[PDB]
């Protein structure tokens, strides 16, 4: 009752859950090997077996080594079940077409053997969790091979995907904006509700809430693991008004292809500050608002909110909240759609936030997720498919994904995809 | 002797019931366990009206707890006084409504019923003489809404007679936790003003201006929210579990109550309810009790009484009292404030007097409001509705449980419907 | 004084057997040693019913157990009653029955039963009037399928007026573990509708459901099976055990229950079951215990009794209870429910109350239907031997012990004219 199979695609969502699954093993207090010292909390994340070991229901497919030999060998190596933890020989090379069709193609029918060989030990699956970057060759290609499997497989289980998108400034790479308009059919016809994230916007919440100058990958992916411990926090532990992960979906989406919600989390903070601030609800509610705690580089009030869901966790009451979204309700500059009188659905449970002990993130009494439809997410695809004209115009780099099997053609049925997309979120606002 | 078979639907009706049974097990004198501990015979007297009797003398509570997800059981069934029920009542799925009525009416809760109802009949067939179903639910979400109105047409279907009683929590714009509040309600509202006797309309923006404008609590929780419901549920019942000067069953209530079939939704109250820190400062007597139980900060539905005219209320104390004292205030209230009743009708109150006022007060009054204002609570329901349905916004998570565009706009018909019988009468 | 000889044969007639001699144990108050600890001279009084005395009065049951393999005396010898039961009553092979019915009949149990009859021999002439036969099986897999119809073939031509009256636990589609099911079964039931007087049919699909949807086990055990079954076998026996207001030997239920020779397979059930959690809630009482008795989820046989009409009904009722209560509520049910039994019998149900109520509950019914729906037990299982028959899947297996393809043809033409008998009163 109540699991989900988490899937950790390429290096961003393998680093992702090595995040993820540090962060799940101290909640539930399961040591690095999977044991557990001294109610049934942790098994929408961990199967048990018989010698008190506790498994995670995760899988993890890389199309090179390098990234899961790590995972092997770290503290973590004696956590995993050894055969899901997946890797081929070849890397995807930041090209789509290897991922989906060259050499993704081999791996795939043994990713979905461990994906089987999880769902037939659950009894109610909630759904799946799948993490992955947008801009790389096994992130986009390989995510998308296994999507169109598991929307076949598995069609009514809800796909909730965590996705690290290209910023408007910072890249790692050329080909970045040819990866994710080739994913955005993925997410429009295989997946439920699709969290994008930006390194750019993580890197400028860090700077200004924990005064981390310069931070790494470790300190974006300790964020990223935060918000979906408290999507699952309903899951997982008891509340005042617990959401279950299609009473997510049925607040959150308004239309069938209107699910790309922004996330942001409240308080960002570390310790230097914590014992200062009063972080009361009214505070933390209000912080969720503010263009400066927002993990896409896209400004809120060029739009309109659909939908909000504020899932508290921690000492929080339905008084205090209430209290606080009666303000957010009365302030003009943050605009819901004519259409949306409620505006928000709200959740709270009662297990507040845990800190990984070597974290910048400091102890807190309470925290928030905020994870909103809004119209201005359509900004952030406006970015990147101006990146994608000015390369296509030229068949800047083509050679290499025709060269791997993929049809020229797709990339102008993909951003002829992406124009439908952006046109629904512009249409929907009036 | 007058058995009443009670249900639980959702999240909000399993907490609002689970906090009524720790009520009703207080004033008769229940333990945890389920043994009997109390102090007088007029306590164990009429505990069948709840109860069944069980080997040992254990009393076991004839509630149906019903959800499409195991986590209410589980804080059920864990809680102060979880281990009173039957095992057997405890009806669940493991998928839950995912707050879609379509899921609860049509999918989710259309397989579960059968395992429901048939609990329901063997409740109903231990009986002597069942009087009727008092079911909680919230309109909000999918679980109570959707199934609670499923559950709600399978036993009006299969007891006719008997009373259809429903405490229905129910959407408001400045307290709300859902986008899709208003599409759920609206095709739950289209199946209460049919089937049920009576139901009992109930706001959390309400129960928060209690909490904060008359008992000053800095922190209401639902736990306390919940508190204010069960108490305004043991009252309406008061009069076939005790003895009284004036006694009124639920039916005599409604023979009073609802003037024309379809106007069946009240608006409850209770008094005293008084700040914490101030009890030893107020006296408690039967005008006090009036002033508070007829003032608009009192009602649990966001309607202020002010914005309409009552067809009938019905005040149900509890305490030893005077029958002119009563008859006095009862006559006063709706003398000075005539142009708040209507006045067709030549007296607008029901009393009703019983001679056991609940445990640690010397007196208390359960109100009972039918008033045309409850129009407002079902117009801003029907106008949240509407500016989403013009849109077609969310309808595929309700059209992929195979329900029609059509069902959304024949039940915001049939809201405006009874929006307008009610404004009919202003 | 009307003693029985029980059988238990295979791993389910010894499991559901060895958890009865658990239950029947603590009703007459025997210690695991088999000395009595009870409270009552009415323990005592018919403790000759399923018990011999021995020296010191020491109680030794009056089973006989019988099996192919020694894992399952092993795992009953070493139990928590297995010290009670007599070491050469004990009877087994070594190599078992392969969940083959003909290894059973014809080679591993053909050897094995000169050294069970022996036995039953050694029981039944140490009785003062024996009235009967009471064996435990399974009718899927080898050993209680095949060796204890065997047994029963044998037991029936020395005994033949002595009623004869099984425990059947037996096939069904959705909770199955054997491939050859289907075969063993329909060879099975070819001796049962000829020699028993009584079959109760018992399946684990409707045992699993009283677990999930009656008592509310998040992880129902065989040994929770066990335990529902084995109730309504201290049910049925009761009125030879203790005192009433009615008293009904096997034979007086016999006489009531079958119409026809041949329609003699029941359907059991019991009340009050309720979710553990829920039982301070109920009112135990004789109008509760039949609303549960009468309704579909409570019989422990898939059929559901709305496919059918019933031909008698039997409640077993015990506790200090109305006789006009209980023949109030069996007269309700059977006009208020009357397309569901026979209007060609002017009465349907049979009652017998028992002044003694089971250790822990005031009241008690046992329920033993028989109904035309039980055609749905046999077609199914017909249907599945049907779809493999037909390409003579297995039949190695069984024609190797030197079975002919005519005995399969000959047991499935038997099975629907079993079939056909009850659909004929439908
Ligand atoms: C010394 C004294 O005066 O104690 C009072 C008290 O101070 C006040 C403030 C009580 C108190 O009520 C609350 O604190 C409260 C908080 C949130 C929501 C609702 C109530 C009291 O707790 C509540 C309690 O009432 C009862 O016990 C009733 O029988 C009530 N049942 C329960 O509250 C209950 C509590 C725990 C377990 C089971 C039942 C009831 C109401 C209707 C029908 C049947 C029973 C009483 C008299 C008091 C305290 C103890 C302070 C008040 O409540 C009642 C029902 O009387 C709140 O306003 C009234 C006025 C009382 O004076
Ligand atoms: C305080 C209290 O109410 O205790 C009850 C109880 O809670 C309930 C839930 C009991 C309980 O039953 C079960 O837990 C159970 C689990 C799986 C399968 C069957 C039963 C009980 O264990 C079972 C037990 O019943 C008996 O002891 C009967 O005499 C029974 N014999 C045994 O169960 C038994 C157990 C161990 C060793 C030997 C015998 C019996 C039934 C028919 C004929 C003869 C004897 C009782 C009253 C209770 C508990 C203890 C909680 C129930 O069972 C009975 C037979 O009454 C389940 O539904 C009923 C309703 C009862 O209220
Ligand atoms: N936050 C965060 N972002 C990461 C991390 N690792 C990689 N990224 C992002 O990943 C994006 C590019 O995708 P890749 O890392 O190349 O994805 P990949 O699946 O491994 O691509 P291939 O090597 O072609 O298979 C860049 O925009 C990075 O910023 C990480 O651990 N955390
Ligand atoms: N009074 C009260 N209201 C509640 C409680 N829990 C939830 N609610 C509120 O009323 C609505 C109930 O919907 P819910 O019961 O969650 O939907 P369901 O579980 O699908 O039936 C929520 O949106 C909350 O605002 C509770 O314990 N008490
Ligand atoms: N109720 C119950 N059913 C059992 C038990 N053991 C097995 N069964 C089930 O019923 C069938 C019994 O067959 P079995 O007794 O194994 O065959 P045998 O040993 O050859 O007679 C099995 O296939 C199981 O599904 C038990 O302890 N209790
Ligand atoms: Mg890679």
């Amino acid at each position: 009752m109540r699991e989900c199979i988490s899937v950790h695609v390429g290096q961003a969502g393998v680093q992702i859950g090595n995040s993820c699954w540090e962060l799940y093993c101290l909640e539930h207090g399961l040591q690095p090997d999977g044991t557990m010292p001294s109610d049934s909390s942790f098994g929408t994340f961990f199967s048990e077996t018989g010698s008190g070991k506790h498994v995670p229901r995760a899988v993890f497919v890389d199309l090179e080594q390098t990234v899961i030999g790590e995972i092997r060998n770290g503290p973590y190596r004696s956590l995993f079940h050894p055969e899901q933890l997946i890797t081929g020989k070849e890397d995807a090379a930041n090209n789509y077409a290897r991922g989906h069709y060259t050499i993704g193609k081999e791996l795939i029918d043994s990713v979905l053997d461990r994906v089987r060989k999880m769902a037939d030990q659950c009894s109610g699956l909630q759904g799946f969790l799948v993490f992955h970057s947008f801009g790389g060759g096994t992130g986009s290609g390989f995510t998308s091979l296994l999507m169109e499997r598991l929307s076949v497989d598995y069609g009514k289980k809800s796909k909730l995907e965590f996705s690290v998108y290209p910023a408007p400034r910072i890249s790692t790479a050329v080909v970045e904006p040819y990866n994710s308009i080739l994913t955005t059919h993925t997410t429009l016809e295989h997946s439920d509700c699709a969290f994008m994230v930006d390194n750019e916007a993580i890197y400028d919440i860090c700077n200004r809430n924990l005064d981390i100058e310069r931070p790494s990958y470790t300190n974006l992916n300790r964020l990223i693991a935060q918000i979906v411990s408290s999507i699952t926090a309903s899951l997982r532990f008891d509340g005042a008004l617990n959401v279950d992960l299609t009473e997510f979906q049925t607040n959150l989406v308004p239309y069938p292809r209107i699910h790309f919600p922004l996330v942001t989390y409240s308080p960002i903070i570390s310790a230097e500050k914590a014992y200062h601030e009063q972080l009361s609800v009214p505070e933390i509610t209000n912080a969720c608002f503010e263009y400066s705690n927002q993990m896409v580089k896209c400004d809120p009030r060029r739009g309109k909110y659909m939908a909000c869901c504020l899932l508290y966790r921690g000492d929080v009451v339905p008084k205090d909240v209430n209290a606080a979204i009666a303000a957010i309700k009365t302030r003009r500059s943050i605009q819901f759609v004519d259409w949306c009188p409620t505006g928000f659905k709200v959740g709270i449970n009662y297990q507040p936030p845990t800190a990984v002990p070597g974290g910048d993130v400091a102890k807190v009494l309470r925290a928030v997720c905020m994870l909103s439809n809004t119209t201005a997410i359509a900004e952030a695809w406006a970015r990147l498919d101006h990146k994608f004209d000015l390369m296509y115009s030229k068949r800047a780099f083509v050679h290499w994904y025709v060269g791997e099997g993929m049809e020229e053609g797709e990339f102008s049925e993909a951003r002829e995809d992406m124009a439908a997309l952006e046109k629904d979120y512009e249409e929907v606002g009036t | 002797m007058r058995e009443i078979v009670h249900l639980q639907a959702g999240q909000c009706g399993n907490q609002i019931g689970a906090k009524f049974w720790e009520v009703i097990s207080d004033e008769h004198g229940i333990d945890p366990t389920g043994a009997y501990h109390g102090d007088s015979d007029l306590q164990l007297e009429r505990i069948n009206v709840y109860y069944n009797e069980a080997t040992g003398g254990k009393y076991v509570p004839r509630a149906v707890l019903v959800d499409l997800e195991p986590g209410t059981m589980d804080s059920v069934r864990s809680g102060p006084f979880g281990q009173i029920f039957r095992p057997d009542n405890f009806v669940f799925g493991q998928s839950g409504a995912g707050n879609n009525w379509a899921k609860g009416h049509y999918t989710e809760g259309a397989e579960l019923v059968d395992s429901v109802l048939d609990v329901v009949r063997k409740e109903a067939e231990s009986c002597d003489c069942l009087q009727g179903f008092q079911l909680t639910h919230s309109l909000g979400g999918g679980t109570g809404s959707g199934m609670g109105t499923l559950l709600i047409s399978k036993i009006r279907e299969e007891y006719p007679d008997r009373i259809m009683n429903t405490f229905s929590v129910v959407p408001s714009p400045k307290v709300s936790d859902t986008v899709v509040e208003p599409y759920n309600a609206t095709l739950s509202v289209h199946q209460l003003v049919e089937n049920t006797d009576e139901t009992y309309c109930i706001d959390n923006e309400a129960l928060y201006d209690i909490c904060f404008r008359t008992l000053k609590l800095t922190t209401p929780t639902y736990g306390d929210l919940n508190h204010l419901v069960s108490a305004t549920m043991s009252g309406v019942t008061t009069c076939l579990r005790f003895p009284g000067q004036l006694n009124a069953d639920l039916r005599k209530l409604a023979v009073n109550m609802v003037p024309f079939p379809r106007l069946h939704f009240f608006m409850p109250g209770f008094a005293p309810l008084t700040s914490r820190g101030s009890q030893q400062y107020r006296a408690l007597t039967v005008p006090e009790l009036t002033q508070q139980m007829f003032d608009a900060k009192n009602m649990m539905a966001a309607c202020d009484p002010r914005h309409g005219r009552y067809l009938t209320v019905a005040a149900i104390f509890r305490g030893r009292m005077s029958m002119k004292e009563v008859d006095e205030q009862m006559l006063n209230v709706q003398n000075k404030n005539s142009s708040y009743f209507v006045e067709w009708i030549p007296n607008n109150v029901k009393t009703a007097v019983c001679d056991i006022p609940p445990r640690g007060l010397k007196m208390s009054a359960t109100f009972i409001g039918n008033s045309t204002a409850i129009q407002e609570l079902f117009k801003r329901i029907s106008e949240q509705f509407t500016a989403m349905f013009r849109r077609k916004a969310f309808l595929h998570w309700y059209t992929g449980e195979g329900m029609d565009e059509m069902e959304f706009t024949e039940a915001e018909s049939n809201m405006n419907d009874l929006v307008s019988e009610y404004q009919q009468y202003q």
